RNA sequence: AGCCUUGAAGCCUAGGGCGCGGGCCCGGGUGGAGCCGCCGCAGGUGCAGAUCUUGGUGGUAGUAGCAAAUAUUCAAACGAGAACUUUGAAGGCCGAAGUGGAGAAGGGUUCCAUGUGAACAGCAGUUGAACAUGGGUCAGUCGGUCCUGAGAGAUGGGCGAG
RNA sequence: GGCUAAAUACCGGCACGAGACCGAUAGUCAACAAGUACCGUAAGGGAAAGUUGAAAAGAACUUUGAAGAGAGAGUUCAAG
RNA sequence: CGCGACCUCAGAUCAGACGUGGCGACCCGCUGAAUUUAAGCAUAUUAGUCAGCGGAGGAAAAGAAACUAACCAGGAUUCCCUCAGUAACGGCGAGUGAACAGGGAAGAGCCCAGCGCCGAAUCCCCGCCCCGCGGCGGGGCGCGGGAAAUGUGGCGUACGGA
RNA sequence: CGACUCUUAGCGGUGGAUCACUCGGCUCGUGCGUCGAUGAAGAACGCAGCUAGCUGCGAGAAUUAAUGUGAAUUGCAGGACACAUUGAUCAUCGACACUUCGAACGCACUUGCGGCCCCGGGUUCCUCCCGGGGCUACGCCUGUCUGAGCGUCGCU
């Protein structure tokens, strides 16, 4: 029965609702395996950057959020076509690719080209064979300086 | 069996056997009357082996 | 405190580890000091009771400066059974009265070719921690 | 040598009867 | 007549010891368990006694081989190995 | 009944030897409770199922 | 005398089952001591005596077994007793070879585009 | 810088008191190892009932009762002990559709011997189908085993999410 | 038409650690020879039951009585 | 008539393998209520839930768009916060009820048939040789046997490819 | 005075509350996350010097071998054990072994009937009889072997 005045709530709790109760007191133990495993794996990963692959630069869709710039997915083929990287060559050096991505634009394109650029530079790539150097590999002094970058690669900021 | 008996007493006491008459007992047993050829004693086949 | 995640502080299950304890454990829980004499002899503080041993009681009833051989080692019950320590029964026949390993010195071991090896363990793991101090 | 006793065990009854036998028609 | 005295007629059983699972559920007319329903090869068991379950499942009984696979678990079941001899 | 199978005489013969009392000497042990054996059964009272 | 299965493995197989066949006749000898009535002293070697039984014929199959998975050490098809025996979906895998194959269009794609050491500047 | 084996909790108390009360503090006893005051915190937190739940105990009450089927008596023995056991002598019943002598289903050791007198055998027992010790069921011909009966039940096939 | 780890779930299993939880009519039905004893033809139902003492030192011996039972004596800090 | 192919189909205690049953907290596929709520009740609700059947794994399932969007566009699956008690459904009563975007945990892609190109360039099996030998493989021989042209292997798959 | 009855106290009984203990539960979290025709889970029956239940095990039966440990097990006997030409007891456990029913597998479920092959007694291959071992379930895959067809053909 309804009391003077109040609100016409109505509560979902008209299934067995206990069964299907979920609680949450392993998420401190889940802060922790997700840690260990995220250290382990930037232990793996022993130079290569923590985060991983670097992403590209994206606008959004749905006019709510389209003046915000995100990460993406992966460099479209066209970008990396532009930017003159192999699309089957680029995911081994830390180079995100998609290849579902379009572009309809071109100061996107030319921004996410700018990016491979800003990072194809930045990259610290080490030879093959160790006791050998190679032609497209950074000199002996870099590799003794290249250390492990924590967060993402070249951050996204609006 | 009655045939295993036989030919498993003329192996441990060396003794020809007449006939074998064997009934399971309550206890889960099967007791097992052996019965010496004629000339066989016996008195003095339980005297060697120690029943007596 | 005790900071290693798996050791168990809990009451009851050291209180459960302990009465359930195998026996070959069950001689190491049954140790005993000992005395000051062997002590600064072997470097050695303690040592798992053995039967042949020569110990003397200071907690107790029978606590004195009588010596006596450890007549038996009742693992089982956690107990000892020494020469002269005993009662007598109603009838007249007397009974060893149990000692525990802890509430006894040892002031003669019997050196076996096992209790040699014991001895000098006990003392290389000793004088390894004295030059990890020093 | 001290002699035991003994026991000797018996199913437990239960009182569920109910004869109902008797009757108070008064309409 | 239907009580006391129909009490006394009782004298042919109905069931037997069942040869898979020991009980005296086996209906001799019926030629199969109502505790296990031997002669069909699935092991019948309901969800709708919780209770009935717990008095048979792995651990109720000697486990002769899952106490010992339980045991060459922990070392990824080794073979044909021995320790080094003295 | 006199028409036994051996399955049963034998369940029987085994239902005989789990009939004995406790021996004696088996509660001067140390870690001791058993006062008596308690799963004893006769024949007139406890039917043995079956 | 202490029967210790150390030296039985030296022993040939009648030199084993004759000494299997004198502790079965001991112990017959013992199982009608136990019934006649006999000392303690014998009444307890029944315990020492079926151990020996047992000594023995743990060393006779052992034995057995070792020349039996030796007589089959390089052969195909071995009695499924010499079988390395784990669990079932243990034993229904796939080969560390079969594991281990790969098709020849990724014995090229792992080829042409390995996974490179690199670093990045901060 | 609380109390405690120089005696904690608990319980008993014709002992001294406090508070309107809920309650509390002292003394004596018993007991044998833990316990409390304050400021906050938390709750499965206070019982007279619910034909409440479980356990224990009363009046009823030394009362109802130990009354279906004719019946017991004498002497002796064993024994601490005899209406009830055992022997013998009487008298009686069942009266071959039996209170006799054997089996099926069912029971499962109830069979037999010795001992025991705690519990049980609605009095008593020197006795028992009780208890404790040990024994005991022997097959070519007696049955099972075999065959089919009413009927049950695979394969083939069919159906079926299974 | 097909394959594919990670983040994700886990009142069963093995091995663990903990608790502002209960403390033997509570907490699992089960602290104990518990899915045991017992009931039911079956499907199933299903308990009650922890504590001498530091150590058995668990009362020798005398005595009445057939015995259970007592009266002394002794063990223990204590048989209150 | 016989002979020899091929197709279709039987028989083996033929040589060598495989399945079956258990567990079931979690997971996958089907089957599927009625208590109850609506102050009655019949659609709705309970609920695609309980029961029932089948199948697994240490995770399963899903998964690299015949997608979301309508932007200056995003870009596999699974998970959390939020969207949201919202849009919507509903005797529009009781009640029921998502998704997109956004921030995060994680992060990875690929492979066939087909269309063509290559002397079937491919695969399984037995015998012998040497090794390896306790997850049955490596290399060599066999005018040794088969599978396969009713299509095996390599290149190649929508990001185009030859 | 006496009996009986009521009340209070003392002690004594019936009963086992209270308190104090706790090798048990409940809940949370972590790591792994493994059964089976090479016979699973479960059941049955057996095994101890004295043993009923629990527990352990399977005719090698409260356990064998191995390794670690290094002197007990214990309720009583007895028995090992220079403690080093050698190892009591525990724990570990990788070697070996593991009765009958059970998916349960020769056919049935009484524990009943078989068939085949190879051994040993019987015989002297004479089949008989007895004992021992190995085989003989259903579906299904690859190949082998033997076959069926007025299926499609080719040649005699
Ligand atoms: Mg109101
Ligand atoms: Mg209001
Ligand atoms: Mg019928
Ligand atoms: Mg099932
Ligand atoms: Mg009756
Ligand atoms: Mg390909
Ligand atoms: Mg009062
Ligand atoms: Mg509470
Ligand atoms: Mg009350
Ligand atoms: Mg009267
Ligand atoms: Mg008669
Ligand atoms: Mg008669
Ligand atoms: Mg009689
Ligand atoms: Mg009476
Ligand atoms: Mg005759
Ligand atoms: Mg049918
Ligand atoms: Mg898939
Ligand atoms: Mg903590
Ligand atoms: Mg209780
Ligand atoms: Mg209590
Ligand atoms: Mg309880
Ligand atoms: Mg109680
Ligand atoms: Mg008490
Ligand atoms: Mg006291
Ligand atoms: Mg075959
Ligand atoms: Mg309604
Ligand atoms: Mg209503
Ligand atoms: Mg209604
Ligand atoms: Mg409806
Ligand atoms: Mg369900
Ligand atoms: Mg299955
Ligand atoms: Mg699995
Ligand atoms: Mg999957
Ligand atoms: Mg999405
Ligand atoms: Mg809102
Ligand atoms: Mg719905
Ligand atoms: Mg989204
Ligand atoms: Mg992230
Ligand atoms: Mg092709
Ligand atoms: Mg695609
Ligand atoms: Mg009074
Ligand atoms: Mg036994
Ligand atoms: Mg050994
Ligand atoms: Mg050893
Ligand atoms: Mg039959
Ligand atoms: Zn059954």
């Amino acid at each position: 029965a309804p009391s003077r005045n109040g609100m016409i709530l109505k509560p979902h709790f008209h299934k067995d609702w206990q069964r299907r109760v979920a609680t949450w007191f392993n998420q401190p133990a889940r802060k922790i395996r997700r840690r260990k495993a995220r250290q382990a794996r930037a232990r793996r990963i022993a130079p290569r950057p923590a985060a991983g692959p670097i992403r590209p630069i994206v606008r959004c869709p749905t006019v709510r959020y389209h003046t915000k710039v995100r990460a993406g997915r992966g460099f479209s083929l066209e970008e990396l076509r532009v930017a003159g990287i192999h699309k089957k060559v680029a995911r081994t050096i830390g180079i995100s690719v998609d290849p579902r991505r379009r572009n309809k634009s071109t100061e996107s394109l030319q921004a996410n080209v700018q990016r491979l650029k800003e990072y194809r530079s930045k990259l610290v790539l080490f030879p093959r064979k160790p006791s050998a150097p190679k032609k497209g590999d950074s000199s002996a002094e870099e590799l003794k300086l290249a250390t492990q970058l924590t967060g993402p690669v070249m951050p996204i900021r609006n | 069996n009655k045939h295993q008996i036989k030919q498993a007493v003329k192996k441990l006491y060396d003794i020809d056997v007449a006939k074998v008459n064997t009934l399971i007992r309550p206890d889960g047993e099967k007791k097992a009357y052996v019965r010496l050829a004629p000339d066989y004693d016996a008195l003095d086949v339980a005297n060697k082996i120690g029943i007596i | 405190m005790k900071f290693n995640p798996f050791v168990t502080s809990d009451r009851s299950k050291n209180r459960k580890r302990h009465f359930n304890a195998p026996s070959h454990i069950r001689r190491k829980i049954m140790s005993s000091p000992l005395s000051k004499e062997l002590r600064q002899k072997y470097n050695v503080r303690s040592m798992p009771i053995r039967k042949d041993d020569e110990v003397q009681v200071v907690r107790g009833h029978y606590k004195g400066q009588q010596i006596g051989k450890v007549v038996q080692v009742y693992r089982k019950k956690y107990v000892i059974y020494i020469e002269r320590v005993q009662r007598e029964k109603a009838n007249g026949t007397t009974v060893h009265v149990g000692i525990h390993p802890s509430k006894v010195v040892i002031t003669r071991l019997k050196l076996d070719k096992d209790r040699k090896k014991i001895l000098e363990r006990k003392a290389k793991s000793r004088q390894v921690g004295k030059e990890k101090g020093k | 040598f001290v002699f035991g006793p003994t026991g000797m065990p018996g199913p437990t009854p239960s009182g569920t009867n109910v004869g109902s036998s008797g009757r108070s028609p008064s309409v | 007549t239907k009580g006391t005295s129909s009490f006394g007629k009782r004298r042919n059983k109905t069931h037997t010891l069942c040869r898979r699972c020991g009980s005296k559920a086996y209906h001799l007319q019926k030629s199969t368990c109502g505790k296990c329903g031997y002669p069909a090869k699935r092991k019948r068991k309901y969800n709708w006694s919780a209770k009935a379950k717990r008095r048979n499942t792995t651990g109720t009984g000697r486990m002769r081989h899952l106490k010992i696979v339980y045991r060459r678990f922990r070392h990824g079941f080794r073979e044909g190995t021995t320790p080094k001899p003295k | 009944s006199s028409h036994k199978t051996f399955r049963i005489k034998r369940f029987l013969a085994k239902k005989q030897k789990q009939n004995r009392p406790i021996p004696q000497w088996i509660w001067m042990k140390t870690g001791n409770k058993i006062r008596y054996n308690s799963k004893r059964r006769h024949w007139r009272r406890t039917k043995l199922g079956l | 005398a202490k029967i210790k299965a150390r030296d039985l493995r030296g022993k040939k197989k009648e030199e084993l089952l004759k000494q299997l066949d004198d502790l079965k006749v001991e112990l017959s000898q013992l199982r009608v001591a136990k019934v006649t009535g006999g000392a303690a002293s014998k009444l307890s070697k029944i315990r020492v005596v079926r151990k020996s039984i047992a000594r023995v014929l743990t060393v006779i199959n052992q034995t057995q077994k070792e020349n039996l998975r030796k007589f089959y050490k390089g052969k195909k098809y071995k009695p499924l007793d010499l079988r390395p025996k784990k669990t079932r979906a243990m034993r229904r895998r796939l080969n560390k070879h079969e594991e281990s194959l790969k098709t020849k269009k990724q014995q090229r794609k792992e080829r042409l585009y390995p996974l490179r050491k690199y670093a990045v500047k901060a």
